[PDB]
């Protein structure tokens, strides 16, 4: 079944704030930098994946430009990488150079930001959705006692309430950078605590941080991979109105969630 | 046998039944990069069937035989009678429901075949507690006029729900709202594409998680979402297990 071995696929790649990976100016010279840019149909946002672990646009290969962190990701002549092992994309959308371990990173959120190869800390600014469909996915998030996560207290807190169809604050926009955003205020992101003393999950201004990067796992958890922990209902009690970050455990059902889109 | 009964049909008991059904189907599953269990393949006929009991509001019970390779119904028993789809594995009748009067239903266990013989589509077949209940009755007495739509109901509320958390959740909403529904494009697009999603997920291992072909999954606003990789939460937090497709 030769369908088991696809020879190639052309797609887009989106990340921070839903912006796309774009070869700046559609320039083709070796070392031409890649940036964030609003998503469109142009050829310099089309990335073709091959089974040699290359990722190509304009007929050239996406590549880091240094061994050390902090330098631009570029496109360059593919023959230069003949002896290179290429890119590996983790199941959570971390795009890593296999040899150096540097990952594709957007250090700012703004259009035309230069993408760089950086040390992986699992920040949201280091998370990407490889795919043609780049839009945020609008959803409810269902948890313990078949209740829905709801943005509360003027979009600063989050807890479970009984699901009500079309109740505005129960909708979330899942972005390409693994952020979970308040659907009617997309500058605000579900965030793990920034205060050491608290495990409480809250809503804060989107900032590209580790705290705001969430992976919907196939085992039904909502994982923060940089903190090696998962969303959990405090004391498995929905009436405490507290969602916390905890080590994954099978003890209760409070770590199980469903995406209902 | 794993069982679900009309007499104890809450959101909690339904959710446990589907969770347990998934667990039973995924015994010995294989796993890829996506972490979504892949059903067993090349299973000896003697071990190929998982039996599940459904009990209706008359306290009458049917036992359905699920093929563990594809999570489809092969046959069912009612009392001392059994009924096999005509595309059941050819030797199945020697392995399951041997001590009964066996009958062959003159149609396949596919939605396309069931819809052709019944003359009724999924979009026009209500789902919910009382339809689950009535479907069990119709199968129990084997009323040929209602056998096809009864399978449309039970296949979707049991097997398709097991395959997709989205569908499970539709049923849960139905229970809790006490409100029947018919599947829309979101639910049908999942059912339609289960085998294709299985193929693309497994094939994507060689292309950094990117698919050879895009699959269109509709959302609840009837917008098609192109799923052309494993990096979509509507796939990877939804599809609970896959059909074996790639070496
Ligand atoms: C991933 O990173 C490695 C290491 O930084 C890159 O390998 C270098 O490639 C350049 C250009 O071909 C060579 O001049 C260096 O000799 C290589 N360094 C080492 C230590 O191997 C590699 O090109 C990168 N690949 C991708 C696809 O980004
Ligand atoms: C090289 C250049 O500037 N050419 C223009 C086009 O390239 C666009 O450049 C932006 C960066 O500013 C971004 O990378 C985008 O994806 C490219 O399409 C473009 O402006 C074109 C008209 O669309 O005109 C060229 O002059
Ligand atoms: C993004 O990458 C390019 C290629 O290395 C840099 O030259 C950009 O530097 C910016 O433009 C140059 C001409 C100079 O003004 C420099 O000081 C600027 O920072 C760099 N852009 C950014 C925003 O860092
Ligand atoms: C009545 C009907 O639809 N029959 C089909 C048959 O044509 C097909 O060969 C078989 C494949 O196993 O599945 C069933």
């Amino acid at each position: 079944n030769e369908q088991c071995s696809p020879q190639q696929r052309t797609t887009r790649i989106s990340g921070r704030d839903g912006l796309c990976v774009d070869v700046y100016g559609a320039l083709t010279a070796d070392g031409s930098r890649v940036i964030l840019y609003p998503c469109g149909q142009q050829q310099n946002q089309q990335w073709t994946f091959y089974p040699d672990n290359t990722i190509r646009s304009l007929g050239k290969c996406l590549a880091t430009s240094a061994l050390s962190s902090g330098s631009n990701v570029v496109i360059t002549n593919c023959d230069y990488l003949r002896y290179d092992d290429g890119w590996m994309v983790s199941s959570s959308g971390t795009m890593m150079n296999k040899s150096s371990h540097l990952v594709l990173t957007a250090n700012a959120a703004t259009s035309r930001t230069n993408l760089t190869g950086e040390n992986n800390v699992f920040a949201a600014k280091q998370a990407w959705r490889i795919g043609n469909y780049v839009e945020p996915i609008v959803t409810t998030i269902i948890g313990l006692r078949h209740m829905c996560l709801e943005a509360t207290d003027n979009d600063t807190n989050v807890w479970l309430e009984s699901c009500v169809k079309n109740k505005t604050k129960q909708y979330w926009a899942l972005y390409s950078d693994d952020t979970i955003r308040v659907n009617n205020n997309r500058n605000l992101c579900v965030s793990s605590s920034t205060d050491s003393s608290s495990k409480l999950i809250v809503i804060r201004r989107c900032d590209g941080s580790i705290n705001q990067r969430w992976v919907f796992t196939p085992q039904g958890t909502i994982s923060n991979p940089g903190y090696e922990a998962v969303m959990d209902v405090a004391q498995n009690d929905v009436y405490l109105k507290k969602i916390v970050l905890s080590s994954a455990t099978d003890k209760g059902n409070g770590q199980q969630w469903t995406v209902f889109y | 046998n794993l069982s679900l009964s009309q007499s104890n049909f809450s959101a909690d008991t339904y959710k446990s039944f589907i969770k347990n059904l998934r667990k039973q189907l995924t015994i010995g599953a294989s796993y890829g990069s996506a972490g979504i269990p892949i059903l067993k393949h090349s299973v000896p006929i003697c071990e190929r069937f998982l039996l599940v009991d459904l009990t209706n509001g008359d306290n009458e019970t049917i036992t359905l035989a699920i093929n563990v390779e594809d999570a489809g119904f092969a046959a069912y028993r009612a009392a001392d009678r059994s009924y096999f789809f005509q595309n059941a594995p050819p030797i199945a009748s020697y392995v399951i429901f041997t001590d009964t009067n066996q009958n062959i239903m003159n149609f396949n266990n596919t939605f396309e075949s069931i819809e052709i013989v019944g003359g009724t589509t999924r979009s026009e077949t209500p789902l919910g507690i009382m339809h689950f209940e009535a479907s069990i009755f119709h199968l129990f007495v084997h009323d040929e006029n209602y056998v096809p739509t009864s399978f449309l109901v039970l296949i979707q509320m049991v097997l398709e729900a097991a395959k997709f958390k989205f569908i499970e959740q539709k049923v849960i909403h139905s229970i809790m709202d006490m409100e029947d529904f018919t599947p829309g494009l979101a639910m049908l697009s999942l059912e339609e594409n289960w085998t294709q999603l299985s193929l693309q997920l497994q094939a994507s291992e060689s292309l950094n998680g990117v698919f050879g072909d895009s699959v269109s999954l509709y959302n609840s606003m009837d917008e098609p979402i192109g799923v052309d990789s494993m990096y979509y939460p509507i796939l990877t937090a939804n599809m609970a297990f896959q059909l074996y497709q790639c070496p």
